[PDB]
């Protein structure tokens, strides 16, 4: 088994600047014919993988100028000279010297940009849902940067834990920001017990944490 | 342009069988070795199997995790390659891609879900509203995926549709939210179009203030 | 149904069975 290692799970780049993505193999990929049996792929979000580089350093047909590949026998580098917005996605190396062919875990490219505070909204559970037996309270964090965001749920001023889940969009192709949804799920019985529902948000772009609240009684 | 197209994926019981197909267009299949590659969040990209040409006696190679259970085959006259998957395990869940010899050409992939859980359709609740935020909660469905659009595709400017989260109950849930001017509320109608194919569920919901 | 021979040429140049 040749193990392919990509140390960086993710790499941040300012658009128009260069980036390098590393990969290493537990064994030399140098074939006896002098070629190094290593592929590089890009997988853009929601898309199939696409070949960038073959035999370590050769640009596949139709792949842009700015991509290059280099390396020794066990250490490999993919480089992009000036990162376009079409370059974001996950980069994978792969060896085909021996069976089984093996992939690296991938390195996600993400764009850097100015800090942006989240626009925060809160949504009460719908009456249609309450009839069923459960309540879902949703908090939205729209178009912010960087990714790191702290969401604290409050029910009658009491902090909550274990009863909420988050989900984050990919970097928006337009403004390179993120968005996050945080859903609080309570049973109908406990939801109708308390009145105050608050979503507290801590983010780098906020000089002080913001709180979007509502009282259950309309 | 070369096109590879996979089919045959879906929801299947553990220990059960499922045969995948890959048909090639504008591609002289008989000349090229073919591969199956799969993808999951837990394991990433995994090479599954390969089959060579009639002249190297249709030689096959398999991933260890798959040896004895999967069989790759080809029919040059039908311009197709196949993957017969027997005694399926939960680990086998993922997107299955067909690729040509040098991994330039990949299909769009077919989703294979191995679980004992039955199909269930989702419920759609509204997230009612400077700028106002409007949304739809698509809760409790199995398996993936669900499709959400707005006003039959006319509203796409400020839409954020979130990745499905797996709930404790074993069901998936996701929200789809959009931002529009607060002045539009009351006259501009906002509709979320929801589809869950595995359960044949099609839902349209009005999103208006409460 | 190969539309031209560029892909074939590349594949043949890259192919190796003999270690
Ligand atoms: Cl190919
Ligand atoms: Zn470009
Ligand atoms: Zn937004
Ligand atoms: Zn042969």
């Amino acid at each position: 088994d040749i193990v392919m290692t990509q140390a960086a799970p993710s790499v941040p780049v300012t658009p128009g600047e260069s980036v390098s993505i590393s990969c290493r193999s537990s064994k030399s990929l140098l074939h006896s014919n002098g070629n190094t049996y290593l592929y590089w792929f890009l997988q853009r979000p929601g898309q199939s993988p696409q070949l960038l580089i073959y035999r370590m350093s050769n640009l596949a047909s139709g792949v842009p100028d700015r991509f290059s590949g280099s390396g020794s026998g066990t250490a490999f580098t993919l480089r992009i000279s000036r990162v376009e917005a079409e370059d974001v996605g996950v980069y994978y190396c792969m060896q085909h010297l021996e069976y089984p062919f093996t992939f690296g875990a991938g390195t996600k490219l993400e764009l850097k940009r100015t800090v942006a505070a989240p626009s925060v909204f809160i949504f009460p559970p719908s009456d249609e849902q309450l009839k069923s037996g459960t309540a879902s309270v949703v908090c939205l964090l729209n178009n912010f940067y960087p990714r790191e965001a702290k969401v604290q749920w409050k029910v009658d001023n009491a902090l909550q834990s274990g009863n909420s889940q988050e989900s984050v969009t990919e970097q928006d192709s337009k403004d390179s920001t993120y968005s996050l949804s945080s859903t609080l799920t309570l049973s109908k019985a406990d939801y109708e017990k308390h009145k105050v529902y608050a979503c507290e948000v801590t983010h780098q772009g906020l000089s002080s944490p913001v709180t979007k609240s509502f009282n259950r009684g309309e | 342009e070369v096109k590879l197209e996979e089919s045959g994926g879906g929801l299947v019981q553990p220990g059960g069988s499922m045969k995948l197909s890959c048909v090639a267009s504008r591609f002289t299949l008989s000349k090229y070795w073919m591969n199956w590659v799969r993808q999951s969040p837990e394991k990433g990209l995994e090479w599954v199997a390969q089959i060579r040409l009639k002249s190297d006696n249709y030689a096959t190679h398999y991933a260890e995790s798959v040896k004895g259970r999967f069989t790759i085959s080809r029919d040059d006259s039908k311009s197709s390659v196949y993957l017969q998957m027997n005694n399926l395990r939960a680990e086998d869940t993922g997107i299955y891609y067909c690729t040509g010899e040098i991994f330039v050409n990949w299909g769009q992939g077919t989703l294979v879900t191995v679980s004992a859980a039955s199909t269930k359709g989702p419920s759609v609740f509204p997230l009612a509203p400077g700028t106002a935020a409007l949304g739809c909660l698509v809760k409790d469905y199995f398996p993936e995926p669900v499709t959400v659009s707005w006003n039959s595709g006319a509203l796409t400017s400020g839409v954020h549709t979130f990745p499905a989260v797996l709930q404790s109950s074993g069901l998936y849930s996701l929200s789809s939210v959009v931002t529009v001017p607060s002045s539009s509320l009351g006259t501009q109608t906002y509709i979320c179009n929801v589809n869950h194919k595995p359960s044949n569920t099609k839902v349209d919901k009005k999103v208006e203030p409460k | 149904k190969d539309e031209d021979g560029d892909y074939e040429e590349l594949v043949l140049a890259l192919r190796s069975e003999e270690d």
